[PDB]
RNA sequence: UGACGGAGCCAGCGAGUCUAACCUUGGCCGAGAGGUCUUGGUAAAAACUCCGUCGGGG
């Protein structure tokens, strides 16, 4: 229970950008 | 007045028969497709003369290269050695789109 | 001074490929011996 | 001092080799011998010059 | 200094001045029974025991040049004249041998 | 710590997920601080494996790519019978040409799964076996030297060969793996293998992989990265990358 | 240039060609360093130089 | 059996005949068929021959021996200045 | 100087220099000797200008051939139109005009396509 | 009416600072535009002679 974690990570991180 | 000596017809190995009057290594690849080559180098993890017909060779040379082929992971022996609704999309995409213009 | 002043009284390097000692194969003991 | 000395004995062999071809220029009835390592010498005639 | 010897369906010439096989006839179906150089050295006679010969030119073994068919039953012997040069007397376990012209 | 956490999850769901099931290796990215100053070529610099031997070079098709005359390296290399076994095929660059134009090209890269070249063929190479080989560090040809001698300048250098060496130096290709430089700061190598090896394998593969590009010395290869390494992701080629190791 | 090809005229005589010379490709020589004399030297030139 | 005449000997003719027990005995017919020399082969023998009368080279003799063997035995056979001066 | 002599032999799109020197007896074609002249059965094409003619008139001088163009066969035909002109044009220059009569009668009666051009020129019928 | 290797051998037209793909997996930097590197997938002289080898199709 990492992978989809680390997704919505990258995915927050760029729309926050 | 005689002289003395050391046959079978068309032979069944592995569950398939294997020629009689062609030689080894024709017969080890007629055993399923498998490489010529491959044939030549198990030939020699026999120390089998290579180019005796298929009518000599007797059965424990036979059984011997049973073993290696059927245990090719195990001699060192590598792996080469071994082994249109969506056209009903288009045809319905292509009368829609000539009703659409000859309708025009 | 010594060796320098005994003189005034007395990795396969290659010249045209320098790919060579970039892209050599380190070979070693184990890799040559380890009988397959 | 060291790098004054290399130079020296460099300049010295090249004249050696440039004096050895101008003495071959001059006169005299030649002979080209061919040593075991490859290097090639000449050797002369027994003559005198005249 | 050539010399033929023959084997089970496999006729070799061996060389002399090397000791060595040269060249392998192996076309044969069953084992093949006599072999022979001609006179002239030129052509090598081999007669099998289906009960055909075939004369091949020596030292080109893929030209099977001229295939007699002698009696069905085996033909141990196959020999060329030696006082002539083409005519091919060859023999059979037929009990009855016959002289062929090439 | 979190390392083997992120790798068990990644291998459990990429057994599970359906495009993720077809591919079979690990990369591993180290992304430096400053980037690497060396310009790229296509000179695979290798890397060595002190515990695990990752390939096997009686599994491995081959493909070796010679100089031109061929008589000397075909005979020696198939009747030595030390390498007798080890080649599936041998190739001169003539024939090369002469042979594979079009697309029997990429019949060949489907087929043969690891080509070698002869040092001194390698730079004439990347016409022959054409542009879809050099596709990322899947099927780079590596390049071994195979006379073992060296040509002493304005020397006629003898042509040889010894298939003790030879087959010495593809075993350590077989055996270990293999970075390539960047202009940039981030590369990833490749490592591990799906179904070949395990867990404690590939960790401690990660960590012999890390201790050589961070040793200072070995300067053509090992002492290589400059600046403070940053972080280092295992991902395999289909996926989403996994964070390992942020400061 | 193709023109002047065409009509060539292949009787042609002018003095110069007794200097100037040509391959077996076909287009001609011309020398790097100018007259023609100003090919090769001379043993004694050669050797005083020397 | 095998025949062979006038080639390097002090036998004119040689008449080797093989005889099934390694056994090839070399006889001749000017001294009335008495034998000469004997080689032991192995096994049985089918055949022998010499090499012929018009050799020039290394002679030899083969036998061909029943279990498939051949035994060979084979018998083998400065300045141009200075000059003018 | 050198007593020397160039014909030239030309066949469909081939070309073949001949240089004839006097000499003491050697043939060349492109830097090998003529007995390695390639095609292999039609080497005795190339001879034929030799062996129609004895070999001694080749004996005391050293033709030296190039050809370019064409094939195979071509390449054949212009290396023996060039070395028989090459024969008689040089026993015209060199030696006897009677010795240039008896060679050309000889390449004639053989073959007059060893001394002319054999120009296909169309035919418009 | 040939396969498969090697090895030899020969053309004639072409010469505009212009000649040429598509997707993809992710890292870094930038406020964005984008830039840089990384990863996978799909599109793009022959005959001839010579030497050995072989002897219905999915």
């Amino acid at each position: 229970d990492y992978y989809q974690q680390v997704q919505r990570g990258k995915q927050d991180k760029k729309i926050s950008r | 007045s005689l002289v003395v000596q050391e046959f079978q017809h068309i032979l069944r190995l592995l569950n398939t028969n294997v020629d009689g009057n062609i030689k080894i290594v024709y017969a080890l690849t007629t055993i399923k497709g498998v490489g010529r080559r491959y044939s030549n180098l198990v030939c020699k993890k026999a120390d089998v003369d290579l180019h005796k017909r298929a009518g000599e060779l007797t059965q424990e040379e036979l059984e011997r290269i049973v073993q290696i082929m059927q245990n090719p992971t195990h001699y060192k022996i590598p792996a080469w050695f071994l082994n249109h609704t969506l056209a009903n999309n288009v045809e319905s995409k292509l009368r829609d789109d000539l009703e659409r213009l000859k309708k025009i | 001074l010594e060796d320098i002043q005994q003189s005034i009284l007395k990795f396969v390097k290659d010249h045209r490929y320098p790919g060579l000692t970039p892209g050599l194969a380190p070979v070693g003991l184990s890799d040559e011996e380890d009988s397959s | 001092v060291k790098q004054h000395l290399q130079r020296e004995t460099q300049l010295k062999q090249v004249q050696q080799r440039m004096d050895a071809q101008r003495e071959l220029l001059k006169k005299g009835s030649k002979k080209k011998i061919v040593d075991s390592s490859g290097k090639i010498s000449f050797k002369w005639k027994k003559q005198r010059k005249r | 200094h050539d010399f033929a010897v023959t084997s089970s369906t496999r006729v070799q010439i061996f060389s002399s001045r090397t000791r060595q096989v040269i060249k392998t006839f192996s076309r044969f179906k069953d084992v093949v029974y006599s072999a022979s150089f001609r006179s002239d050295g030129k052509l090598l006679c081999a007669g099998d025991a289906t009960g055909l010969v075939s004369v091949y030119d020596s030292y080109n073994p893929r030209t099977i040049l001229l295939s007699i068919n002698a009696s069905t039953h085996p033909t141990h012997v196959t020999k060329f004249h030696t006082q002539d040069n083409k005519i091919l007397a060859t023999a059979s376990d037929d009990r009855v041998t016959r002289l062929w012209d090439i | 710590g979190l390392a083997e956490k992120a790798l068990k999850a990644l291998i459990l769901q990429c057994e599970e997920n359906p495009s993720l099931k077809n591919d079979k290796d690990i990369h591993i990215i180290i992304n430096t601080g400053k980037k690497m100053g060396i310009n790229r070529d296509n000179i695979p610099r290798i890397i060595p494996l002190t515990k695990y031997k990752l390939f096997k070079p009686r599994d491995l098709n081959i493909l070796l790519i010679t100089k031109d005359p061929s008589a000397l390296y075909r005979e020696t290399l198939t009747k030595d019978e030390h390498t007798s076994e080890l080649f599936k095929e041998i190739i001169s660059v003539k024939n090369l040409r002469r042979r594979f134009k079009g697309s029997k090209l990429t019949q060949l890269y489907k087929d043969f799964d690891l080509v070698v070249a002869d040092y001194r063929v390698h730079h004439l190479l990347p016409e022959v076996l054409g542009s879809r080989f050099y596709h990322g560090s899947k099927k780079l040809p590596y390049m071994i030297r195979m006379s073992k001698e060296v040509k002493l300048k304005r020397q006629q250098m003898v042509e040889k060969c010894d298939p003790i060496y030879v087959r010495a130096q593809l075993r350590s290709i077989c055996k270990n793996t293999s970075y390539i430089p960047n202009n940039d700061n981030c590369l990833s190598v490749r490592v591990g293998y799906i179904q070949k090896h395990s867990i404690p394998e590939i960790l401690q593969n990660i960590q012999d992989t890390i201790n050589f590009l961070t040793d200072k010395s070995k300067r053509p290869q090992g002492g290589v990265i400059k600046g403070g390494i940053i972080s280092i992701f295992v991902k395999t080629s289909n996926s989403t990358s996994l964070p390992i190791y942020q400061f | 240039l193709r023109e002047k090809a065409k009509e060539r005229n292949p009787d042609e005589y002018y003095h110069a060609m007794h200097s100037r010379k040509t391959d077996a490709k076909g287009l001609l020589i011309s020398s790097r360093h100018g007259d023609e004399e100003d090919e090769s030297l001379s043993m004694d030139q050669v050797k005083l130089l020397k | 059996l095998d025949y062979v005449e006038n080639f390097d000997s002090p036998m004119q003719s040689a008449l080797i005949a093989s005889s099934l027990d390694g056994h090839v005995k070399v006889f001749d017919p000017l001294d009335n068929f008495q034998v000469k020399f004997g080689w032991k082969f192995s096994g049985p023998v089918l055949s022998c021959a010499v090499s012929p009368s018009t050799a020039q080279g290394n002679r030899h003799l083969v036998a061909g021996l029943s279990s498939g063997l051949l035994a060979i035995r084979t018998k083998k056979k400065k300045s141009n200045n200075f000059q003018r001066m | 100087a050198v007593p020397s002599v160039q014909t030239f032999g030309k066949k469909k799109s081939a070309t073949a220099v001949a240089h004839v020197k006097a000499g003491k007896g050697l043939i060349k074609v492109n830097g090998s000797p003529i007995t390695l002249v390639e095609p292999e059965i039609l080497r005795f094409k190339v001879y034929e200008p030799l062996l129609l003619v004895g070999l001694d008139k080749f004996s005391n001088i050293d033709i030296r051939v190039r050809v370019t163009g064409g094939g195979h066969v071509s390449q054949v035909y212009a290396i023996r139109q060039a070395i028989a002109k090459g024969l008689v044009a040089y026993h015209q220059k060199y030696v006897d005009e009677q010795s240039k009569n008896e060679l050309k009668k000889a390449f004639t009666s053989y073959d007059r396509t060893l001394l002319i051009a054999d120009s296909r020129r169309p035919e418009p019928k």
